[PDB]
């Protein structure tokens, strides 16, 4: 029979055997998380190898079927997918020698402690103590002296490890028809077989640039508030027309710009909605938590959560009962079982994270309809674009008025809302150009354009040039600064969240839009529109089967990102920024 | 004239799985309908080519019980006009079918923890099946013109998989038991009664 014939066969095997695997292999998992015992361990690594097994045969089993001859996209994309074995192609001596590689940096990540430059018993890991530190201290010569250490004993050790890493990566690449490791990973983002929906890789590149440009004037004026406060805290070491230090940011690494806000903090005085008080005096519940989010994802439209979510999630610390990991987690097992891990507390921050991990739920629960191959989200962003959106339209004052949470003649003043939209600011505005930036920076190094010998030259270079940063004391090539971030060492990808960002305020705009809401986007809320929920479903059931440009298009009216939307959402910031910056410098001396 | 004593069809120790669909010959006894929804806890319950009740005391020819187990989302699957899976090489009822179709959910006794892999369900068959057909076959499918020679490989997968039902699955994916009742009509004498 023909060839696509003889896919079709193929494929639907490996789905209904895959599906099964998977399921057994998440179920393990969810023991060894909800329980943590040397013996789940071993389990969970035993389902592990042979989910990993399977998708390495079926991977080259499915290289012999040829692409090219296959004619229906669907059959076509699944295909593709399976067929990216990756570290296969490499001799297994370098796939060793990779997998070694990244096992040793990950390790030094994770056993790496600073000590001190005085006293000896003050040696803390990097996460326990040196993270506090770097977050809530406000000392320069404290904080210098973390930053340094991470990126001192921590990177100078990861420098040659990374320096091998680029040249077995990019050999992986080379040897799976990809110009770098960076084109692999930009790749993420490629579709096809449309009129123009169709995505090249390289496009991500000059989309990503295009839109940092309409972005830079907000971060710009962002850059001179900030800066003018901390001058004001730190007058002995900023610049009132320069970049600003590094160990200033408010995180080891400054990606995140939201423990500055009692630093940064317009007016002051005016308090911040925390309805933590009120639901503790309200005497709500784990449980009641997370029916509130359902009956708000039920009004929008979309159905409710299996009895097997609420039979089997695990929302509440288990007593004492057991050991457990606590980061918030949305779990699709597969085979309908859909579950939430969550050590939830009764605080405003993990009532807005239920909803966005149920947003993630829902979303699984919309493309099961779809082949396994085809079940994940549209590109590498829309997952956690849509449990943001969920967040964002549970932390307006509406909803928490109408779930009872708010006095019912509650009123925002403008100092209130400017404060909460400086905090958003920071964490999200804050993070854009220092996304882009690494992520730029990997990608041309992957491509070899930056040589080792000026390796960590550019690096600082860039951050002056875009994030306005500064290294507090000169790093030679010795260091590597770079690795010194958990997804660098771990090679993750990063422009998810720049993505994320971009898509989830095109998405509530549109959303918005569709509830006849009006007037500033940071106050919307989508509840009971049932019109919202059939256009968000509409892109959801679509999973990753249709073009992620397509998927957009059906919810946005787009077929590319576009910035417009957050310079709306932030718009009232931005020009309460622009006045306060009247008298001093917008911008940053590149050199100083 | 004694009750069809259903109770050996409906309630069983154990079902068979759909490439097995057991079929049990009802003549020489009674057996009313109304019970039956009597009985309840039936999340389907739906007769084909028949009146509700019209048949409560009737007469009809040779009734076959056909039992098997089956997923949820299957469950559309057993009703003239579908083409899924389970229809078109595992069970396949007739465009003109005058019978009944039952179920209920079985997830508290042929679900066990650690997956109760016993039903199978035949994934790929080279023809479609034919009304009330069978086919407990156990030949590797023959996908491309290279032969198989009994053994897995490329384009020769294995034509019988298994069911993966555990208590944590969602409804769709959770045992469900099934009970078609065929009610052949005709001018032919009857023994089944009611
Ligand atoms: C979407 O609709 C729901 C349901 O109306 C809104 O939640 C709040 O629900 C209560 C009723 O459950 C509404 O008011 C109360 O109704 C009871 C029942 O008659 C009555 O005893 C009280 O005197 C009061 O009228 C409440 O107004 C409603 N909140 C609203 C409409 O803001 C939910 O808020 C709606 N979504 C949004 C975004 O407003
Ligand atoms: C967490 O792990 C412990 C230890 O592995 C589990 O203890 C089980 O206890 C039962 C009854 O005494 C034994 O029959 C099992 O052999 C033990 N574990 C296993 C993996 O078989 C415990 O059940 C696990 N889960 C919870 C929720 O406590
Ligand atoms: C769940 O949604 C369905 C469909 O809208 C509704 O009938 C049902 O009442 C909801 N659940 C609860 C507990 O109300
Ligand atoms: C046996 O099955 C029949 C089917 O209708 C039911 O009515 C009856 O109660 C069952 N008997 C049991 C479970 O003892």
């Amino acid at each position: 029979p023909s060839t696509e014939d003889l896919v079709n066969t193929f494929l639907e095997k490996f789905n209904y055997e895959a599906e099964e695997l998977s399921y057994q292999s998440s179920l393990a998992s969810w023991d060894y998380n909800t329980n943590i015992s040397d013996e789940n361990v071993q389990k969970m690594n035993n389902a592990g190898a042979k989910w990993s097994a399977f998708y390495e045969e079926q991977s080259k089993l499915a290289k012999t079927y040829p692409l090219e001859e296959i004619q229906d996209s669907t059959v076509k994309r699944q295909l593709r997918a399976l067929q990216h074995s990756g570290s296969s192609v490499l001799s297994a001596d370098k796939n060793q020698r990779l997998n070694t590689i990244l096992n040793s940096m990950s390790t030094i990540y994770s056993t790496g402690k600073a000590c001190n430059p005085s006293n000896p018993q003050e040696c803390l890991l990097l996460e326990p103590g040196l993270d506090d530190i770097m977050e809530n201290s406000k000392d320069y010569n404290e904080r210098l002296w973390a930053w340094e250490g991470w990126r001192s004993e921590v990177g100078k050790q990861l420098r040659p490890l990374y320096e091998e890493y680029v040249a077995l990566k990019n050999e992986m690449a080379r040897a799976n028809n990809y110009e770098d490791y960076g084109d692999y990973w930009r790749g993420d983002y490629e579709e096809e077989w449309e009129n123009g929906y169709n995505y090249s890789r390289n496009q991500l590149i000059d989309d990503v640039e295009h839109t940092f440009t309409q972005i830079m004037p907000l971060y710009q004026h962002l850059h001179a508030y900030v800066r003018t406060k901390l001058m004001d805290t730190y007058p002995s070491y900023i610049s009132p027309t320069g970049c600003l230090p590094a160990h200033l940011l408010g995180d080891m690494w400054g990606r995140f710009w939201t423990n500055l806000y009692p630093l940064t903090v317009p007016f002051g005085q005016k308090p911040n909605i925390d309805v933590t008080n009120a639901m503790v005096n309200q005497s709500w519940d784990a449980r009641r938590i997370f029916k509130e989010a359902e009956k708000f994802f039920v009004s929008v439209g979309l159905p409710n959560m299996t009895q097997g979510f609420w039979e089997n999630s695990m929302l509440t610390e288990p007593s004492d009962s057991r050991k457990v990991v606590c980061h918030p987690t949305a779990w699709d097992l597969g085979k309908g079982d859909f579950r939430i891990k969550m050590c939830t507390k009764v605080t405003m921050d993990d009532f807005l994270t239920a909803h966005h991990e149920m947003g993630h739920i829902q979303y699984d629960m919309a493309y099961a309809a779809q082949p396994f191959l085809l079940r994940n989200g549209a590109n590498e962003g829309f997952h956690e674009a849509v449990g943001e959106i969920m967040s964002l339209s549970a932390a307006t004052p509406n909803h928490l008025k109408n779930i009872g949470l708010l006095p019912p003649s509650f009123f925002e003043d403008s100092e209130t809302e400017i404060n909460f939209l400086l905090k958003q600011a920071l964490t999200i505005v804050g993070t854009l150009p220092f996304t882009y930036m690494l992520e730029k920076w990997r990608w041309m190094v992957f491509k070899g354009e930056i040589p080792k010998d000026q390796w960590m030259k550019t690096w600082w270079e860039m951050k002056r040039n875009i994030v306005g940063v500064v290294e507090p004391v000169p790093h030679d090539e010795t260091y590597c600064d770079p690795a010194s971030l958990f997804h660098v060492a771990n090679d993750y990808s990063f422009i998810r969240y720049y993505t994320r960002t971009i898509y989830q305020f095109q998405f509530q705009e549109a959303l918005c839009q569709i509830a006849k809401h009006e007037g500033p986007l940071h106050k919307c809320d989508i509840s009971n529109s049932s019109e919202a929920g059939q256009k968000l479903l509409e892109m959801l059931k679509l999973g990753k089967s249709k073009p992620w440009t397509y998927a957009l298009e059906i919810v946005v009216g787009a077929k590319n990102m576009d910035v417009r939307p957050l310079l709306n959402y932030f718009e009232p910031l931005f020009t309460w920024l622009k006045e306060q910056n009247r008298n001093s410098f917008v911008g940053w001396n590149t050199d100083w | 004239t004694n009750l069809c004593p259903f109770g050996e069809v409906f309630n069983a120790t154990r079902f068979a799985s759909v490439y097995a669909w057991n079929r049990k010959r009802i003549s020489n006894c009674v057996a009313d309908y109304s019970v039956l929804y009597n009985s309840a806890s039936f999340s389907t319950f739906k007769c084909y080519g028949v009146s509700p009740t019209k048949l409560n005391d009737l007469c009809f020819t040779n009734v076959y019980a056909d039992s098997f187990v089956i997923r949820g989302d299957e469950v559309r699957q057993i009703a003239p006009g579908q083409t899924g899976k389970i229809a078109d090489y595992n069970y396949k009822l007739p465009d003109d079918f005058t019978g009944c179709v039952i179920a209920w959910n079985s997830n508290n006794l042929d679900s066990k923890v650690g997956g109760n892999y016993n039903y199978l369900y035949r994934l790929f068959r080279k023809s479609n099946l034919k009304p009330f057909e069978r086919d407990i076959s156990t030949e590797i499918y023959q996908a491309g013109s290279t032969p198989c020679n009994g053994v897995e490989g490329f384009n020769c997968y294995f034509p019988l998989q298994s069911y993966g039902f555990q208590p944590t699955n969602g409804v769709g994916y959770q045992p469900y038991r099934v009970v078609v009742l065929s009610f052949e009509l005709l001018h032919a004498p009857a023994t089944v009664c009611g």
